[PDB]
């Protein structure tokens, strides 16, 4: 599910891109709503990352 | 015009950009969140302020050319990062 | 062995015995090459009749080496240099002893610190034992170099000593003193906040106070009649602190995938 996810997530950013483009030139309709939440996604950037781990499995075959 | 993926313009700017009293600054700077044409934190202990949204520029050519450029540096990242955590867990997947 | 005089019994002898002449010693030099194919001979096929004969066979080659210091011939040191290792320990016994064994050790010993071989000077000691019968006099400055060097002491750091044969032995304290102060000069650059100018001898190892100043526009450490040096230095040190993702022990993304395929 998670390189699912992540191809899945690529596959998404092109969509958008490509029709960027085409409005910049060679002009398709746009409307205001579609792109003001687009620009909202650079605004949002995240901030910090952090925390997450585990090590627990060596016990459990170990001691089997 | 400043922030797209900086986020921070100095607090200093906005009072060269009012040229009125002090105590007045306050409440402009803290209208503007308000009303909705900005959302973000103003910290007085560095005097610069933050961002966390910027209010989308209304349509021109100019703001789709912006985006497109960003977007596709962006697009690189997700096809090699997806590629590359693949090879390992190879054995996970089945 | 002993066999044909004049790069053999000669070469020993105007060391030693006579007084150097260098003049003499250049042509020489080419003859010693030569005279190698039989000098080698003993170790490397050692056996215990050659016992006597290894004794022989390097006088001629030690004091050749020790001669190539004195010519100025650095690469013409290092190819007998190296001939000698085998020598230091050879066969079940051999007789490694000379009575110029320990002139022969001194300046190799020497020669190593100065090029800044501290792993080396470790590496043949322990090959060495063969020079306990030799005693430490002319041993006794870099073993005790070395030492006080590790300790941190710079006023033990002295080439005093060592020049009590000094035919070739004043080379190497001349450039001794000079790698060993840089290396306390990097030292001082971390640890210590401000010189003036006369505490600077000591603390740098350096020659003079006036010296401290020439060095303190090469590695821009001035600032003012005096130096600060130490504010940059120090700060850089910390490198414990983590940023936020480990990247420090591998990137966190491809870390994490790890953990999983284990399993």
């Amino acid at each position: 599910n998670q390189v699912h996810g992540l191809k899945g997530l690529n596959s998404k950013l092109l969509d958008i891109r490509t029709y960027l483009e085409k409005v910049a030139s060679g002009k398709l309709p746009i409307n205001h709503h579609i792109i003001y939440q687009l620009q909202d996604v650079f605004n949002l950037l995240p901030d910090a990352s952090l925390q997450e781990f585990v090590k627990a499995f060596y016990l459990k075959t170990n001691d089997q | 015009t400043r922030p797209a993926n900086h986020r921070q313009l100095t607090f200093e700017e906005i009072a060269k950009s009012a040229k009125i009293t002090v105590n007045k600054v306050e409440l402009l700077v803290m209208k503007a969140l308000s009303v909705g044409l900005v959302r973000g934190s103003i910290d007085e202990v560095d005097k610069r302020v933050h961002m966390t949204w910027v209010q989308p520029r209304v349509l021109d050519l100019q703001q789709i050319k912006g985006m497109k450029d960003r977007l596709e540096l962006w697009c690189t990242d997700v096809k090699s990062m997806e590629l590359l955590v693949e090879h390992q867990a190879q054995d996970i997947l089945t | 062995l002993q066999a044909a005089a004049g790069m053999y019994e000669q070469l020993k002898d105007e060391w030693n015995r006579k007084s150097p002449n260098l003049s003499k010693c250049g042509e020489e030099l080419g003859r010693l090459k030569l005279v190698l194919l039989e000098l080698n001979f003993l170790p490397t096929t050692g056996t215990k009749l050659t016992k006597q004969q290894l004794i022989l066979a390097r006088d001629i080659l030690e004091i050749g080496a020790q001669w190539s210091i004195l010519c100025k011939d650095i690469p013409s040191f290092e190819r007998y240099m190296a001939q000698l290792k085998c020598y230091y320990f050879d066969y079940k016994e051999q007789l490694p002893e000379s009575a110029y064994m320990h002139q022969l050790l001194g300046l190799n010993l020497l020669f190593l610190l100065s090029q800044n071989r501290v792993a080396e000077f470790h590496t043949e000691l322990e090959r060495l034992p063969a020079k306990d019968i030799q005693t430490n006099v002319y041993i006794k400055h870099p073993v005790s170099l070395e030492q006080y060097l590790m300790e941190g002491s710079y006023n033990k750091v002295f080439l005093a000593k060592g020049n009590i044969p000094a035919e070739s032995y004043t080379f190497f304290i001349d450039i001794l003193l000079d790698t060993i102060r840089d290396e306390i000069a990097g030292c001082i650059e971390k640890a210590y906040e401000k010189i003036l100018f006369a505490e600077a001898t000591r603390i740098l190892f350096f020659s003079t106070p006036k010296k401290m100043t020439d060095y303190a526009k090469k590695r821009g450490w001035l600032l003012g009649p005096n130096n600060y040096y130490s504010f940059a230095s120090q700060q850089q040190k910390p490198e414990d602190s983590t940023i936020p993702s480990t990247e420090l022990a591998r990137q966190v993304i491809e870390y994490a995938r790890q953990l999983e395929m284990i399993v």
